């Protein structure tokens, strides 16, 4: 079986150094190329280095030269990635994947493609502390809630780290009801808000609560939205 | 590393015929053989489809086909399937020596009518800007295929500091949703006129306005 | 300073003032070529451009294709010399470079710098120099507009680089298919004066030797070999053996000689006589080296290149021949025969005359003519307003080299031997062996007159 599997997906603070590993098997790992793309969370990928069947002759991605330096070892069949200096923009899959044409080739045109891929390991850097979450109502407002269907929500800002669960009237509203995926802001704090549909008739009626659970932290914090005036 | 170009979202019905373009410059695409394209399903590593201009492996079928006129490379997928909702990209040789990615495509087999984007914006609330924090929400809903482009203005400037979005997720009802927040502080929130988001879907555009009073 | 001594008394001559520069041992230096992988071009390209990188490309794969085959093979007193293996040293370096994963250390170690000290498997310390990267090269600036869809060359420079750095790849190989892999004087091809000049300052010896080395480069060219080892893995690596010197300033002196033979008038009555040690001596750790074929020498200015494989070690009474040839400690070696022909021995600074029988021999000046004419016996002259020498219908230039001769009469030693039980019939003898031989023949005529 024509396999890659990478390991050691670990977290690491921004400015240290980190190395990749990718095992191989099924196949003659000293005649063919290796490459590494990384994909952020959401964007699309980005192509990094690419290593020669002998590892004499690599290359790397122009955004990339310089901090990364990609390495191979024929006799363990394994391929590895430095990572020096990482920022916050770092955060990505990093896939190992070969190169598309076996020979003794040493220029990156004659296998620029790639044909296997392995899984994925998910390299998060990030300098931020376990910490619990802040709710903040989203209300609506009253002079757009008059059209029969009203909008609110809530609001978990600066949270670390995933995920948080938040449910509606302590589980009680499912109708119309859309959690978000989380965004990492730049300061490396998760961000997420949660929303529902509401009818507009009943807006002074009902009591909405959101039940926000932060497991991670410890924390279980409940806020009521309400129309302002 | 210059990004290679691609349309963001690509729409197609089962029987159909589509394609994805690929433009770049004379020293990537549009002057060697050596572009490739991948499809990748959420979740799995991306897969093989079409390597150099037109050739491809075992295991894909006939309905998918490449070709390249000028700086631009256009694969081809003939009888549309279920099975190939997936996202789409294009690689190429640089004449750098490196390789380049392509912005990446969403093909979509429409499995439901277009469903128009229905936008709210959201004013920093009487609590958040005690903290001397401000943060402008405003959530897409209610729209299809997934794929909505978000932009923000203050006045009539627009603003891209401080801004982050998420990617268009499926609600319960089988309807795509995005978010967008504007991190602001209390000082710029109450020194303008109207901040608006500006949500396009489609070709057509929705646009809501909040204002501080 | 240098002066020149004749010996009348054994017709021969004896320059000294010379220091010596004496091979001891061998440094071996691996020099690497890092080639290229080059695959199938499947343009029909007509382009002009694109033809003459195409025929350059052609000569670069039968340059690589060539050496494969090279590196699937092994690459008076004269006859007392002993016999070496010239190349053993450095061989035995190119073995090692066949071991598995010897070569991926060279390459690897030099993927950053063009020279760096590798320690081999077998504990030996090499220095490893990359004298030219044609992998980056054509990976970097060839392969992109050779491959282009297009398939055209945007200009003329392109074609005319490639061929400037692929030459030096076609010459050395042309080299190493004519010498069967081993090549001596070591060309510029090989080893540039700049990466030689670097090599040995980067030497582990001392000051002087660095100095030395650099000062005659063309003696160290001589006195090299280049040895082609290994072409595998994108690298072409052969061994380029250079001399190490390790006796240095040191008195040497040349020491000519010539026939000495009675001048009878009658025709086969003479007996002639010659030293056989003539060649190069140098003082060396105690004893002599002794260099007999001068030629394996080479002098510049005053400074004597030699080479100790060509030598023997003498007790260094060897030195007491030329003062007094029957001295009691060292046997000095001569030649004997009836042959008195006559011939002459240009010297460091004049030459010697052996004229016998009717030969015309004779000195001249370039202004004034012939200023000496020369009778039957051993003589000198000194290169201090001579310029020629004529013996019989051979005319000899001096050297104009400056320095003080002089000349030290002696009867003529030839002149105290009987015919009668003279040994005129020995091809490699000695004093002591003259002297044996002399007895052996009075022995016989002693015991028949003790019977009477
Ligand atoms: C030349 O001069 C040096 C320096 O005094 C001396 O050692 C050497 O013996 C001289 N040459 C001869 C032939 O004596
Ligand atoms: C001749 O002389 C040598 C040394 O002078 C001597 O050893 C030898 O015995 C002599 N010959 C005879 C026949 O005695």
């Amino acid at each position: 079986q024509v396999q890659l599997v990478e390991s050691g997906g670990g977290v690491v603070q921004p400015g240290r150094s980190l190395r990749l590993s990718c095992a191989a098997s099924g196949f003659a790992f000293n005649n063919f190329a290796m490459h590494w793309v990384r994909q952020a969370p959401g964007k699309g990928l980005e192509w990094v280095a690419v290593v020669s069947y002998d590892g004499t002759s690599p290359y790397y991605a122009d955004s990339v030269k310089g901090r990364f330096t990609i390495s191979r070892d024929n006799s363990k069949n394994t391929l590895y990635l430095q990572m020096n200096s990482l920022r916050a923009e770092d955060t990505a899959v990093y896939y190992c994947a070969r190169g598309l044409g076996s020979g003794s080739y040493s220029w990156i045109g004659y296998f620029y493609a790639m044909d296997v891929w392995g899984q994925g390991t998910t390299v998060t850097v990030s300098s931020a502390s376990t910490k619990g979450p802040s709710v903040f109502p989203l209300a609506p407002s009253s002079k757009s809630t008059s059209g029969g269907t009203a909008a609110l929500g809530c609001l978990v800002k600066d949270y670390f780290p995933e995920p948080v669960t938040v449910s509606w009237n302590s589980g009680a509203l499912t109708s119309g009801v859309h959690t978000f995926p989380a965004v990492l802001q730049s300061s490396g704090l998760y961000s997420l808000s949660s929303v529902v549909t509401v009818p507009s008739s009943s807006l002074g009626t009902q009591t909405y609560i959101c039940n926000v659970n932060h497991k991670p932290s410890n924390t279980k914090v409940d806020k009521r939205v309400e129309p302002k005036s | 590393q210059s990004a290679l170009t691609q349309p963001a979202s690509v729409s197609g019905s089962p029987g159909q015929s589509i394609t994805i373009s690929c433009t770049g410059t004379s020293s990537d695409v549009g002057g060697y053989v050596y572009v490739s394209w991948y499809q990748q399903h959420p979740g799995k590593a991306p897969k093989l489809m079409i390597y150099d201009v037109s050739n491809r492996p075992s295991g894909v079928s006939n309905r998918f086909s490449g070709s390249k006129s000028g700086n631009t490379a256009s694969l081809t997928i003939s009888g549309l399937q279920a099975e190939d909702e997936a996202d789409y990209y294009c690689i190429s040789y640089t004449d750098r020596n490196t390789v380049v990615f392509g912005g990446g495509t969403k093909l979509t087999v429409l499995g439901q009518p277009k469903a128009a984007p229905s936008v709210t914006l959201f004013p920093p609330s009487s609590e958040e800007l005690q903290a001397n924090k401000a943060t402008l929400v405003c959530l897409i809903s209610d729209f299809y295929p997934g794929a909505v482009t978000v932009a923000w203005k203050a006045d009539s400037s627009p603003v891209k500091a401080g801004v982050e979005t998420t990617t268009p997720s499926k609600q319960s009802n089988n309807k795509y949703a995005a978010s967008s927040y504007l991190s602001l502080t209390p000082e710029q929130w109450k020194s303008h006129r109207s901040y608006s988001c500006q949500v396009t879907h489609e070709g057509s555009t929705v646009e809501k306005t909040v204002a501080p009073t | 300073n240098i002066t020149e001594e004749f010996y009348q008394s054994t017709c021969s001559a004896v320059s000294k003032g010379y220091l010596s520069a004496l091979r001891t041992g061998w440094y071996t230096s691996v020099i690497t070529i890092e080639l290229s992988n080059i695959k199938e071009n499947k343009c029909n390209g007509t382009d002009a451009k694109v033809k003459l990188i195409k025929q350059e490309l052609d000569k670069y794969k039968n340059a690589v294709t060539e050496l494969q085959l090279l590196m699937q093979s092994t690459p008076f007193l004269g006859f007392l010399l002993g016999v070496g293996s010239a190349i053993a040293s450095g061989v035995a370096v190119c073995k090692v470079l066949h071991l598995e994963g010897e070569v991926n250390k060279i390459k690897s170690a030099l993927l950053s710098t063009n020279k760096a000290v590798v320690s081999l498997s077998n504990g030996v310390s090499v220095l490893t120099f990359k004298v030219l990267d044609l992998k980056n090269y054509i990976d970097k600036q060839l392969l992109p507009i050779l491959n282009k869809q297009s398939c055209s060359i945007s200009n003329i420079e392109t074609v005319i680089e490639f061929q400037q750095k692929n030459n030096r790849l076609l010459e050395i190989t042309r080299e190493f298919s004519v010498n069967a892999g081993v090549t001596t004087p070591v060309s510029t091809y090989m080893l540039t004066n700049s990466e030689l000049l670097s090599l040995i300052n980067d030497m582990p010896i001392t000051n002087d030797q660095k100095k030395l080395m650099s000062n005659n480069v063309q003696i160290v060219r001589q006195q090299s070999y280049s040895i082609m080892c290994i072409i595998k893995e994108e690298v072409l690596a052969y061994v380029v053996q250079l001399p190490l010197y390790g006796v240095i300033d040191t008195p040497c002196w040349k020491l000519h000689t010539s026939p000495l033979c009675t001048t009878n008038t009658k025709e086969g009555s003479n007996i002639c006589l010659t030293r056989t040690d003539r060649g190069w001596y140098c003082d060396n750790a105690g004893s002599v080296s002794f260099f007999p074929q001068a030629e394996t020498c080479k002098v510049q200015s005053n400074r004597v290149f030699c080479d100790t494989m060509n030598s023997l070690t003498l007790p260094s009474e060897v030195n007491l021949c030329n003062v007094d040839i029957f001295n009691p400690k060292y046997d000095c070696k001569i030649m004997t025969s009836k042959t008195d022909v006559s011939s002459s021995v240009i010297t460091s600074l004049g030459a010697i005359v052996s004229c016998y029988g009717k030969t015309k021999c004779t000195a001249s000046n370039k202004n004034r003519g012939i200023i000496k004419t020369f009778s039957n016996g051993c003589d000198y002259v000194s290169n201090k307003g001579v310029d020629t020498v004529s013996v019989g219908n051979t005319l000899y230039y001096v050297n104009k080299q400056e320095g003080k001769s002089l000349y030290v009469k002696g009867e003529p030693i030839i002149n105290f031997y009987d015919p009668l039980v003279f040994p005129s019939d020995e091809f490699d003898a000695s004093i002591s062996q003259v002297n044996e031989k002399i007895n052996q023949s009075l022995a016989f005529i002693r015991k028949s007159d003790e019977l009477l």
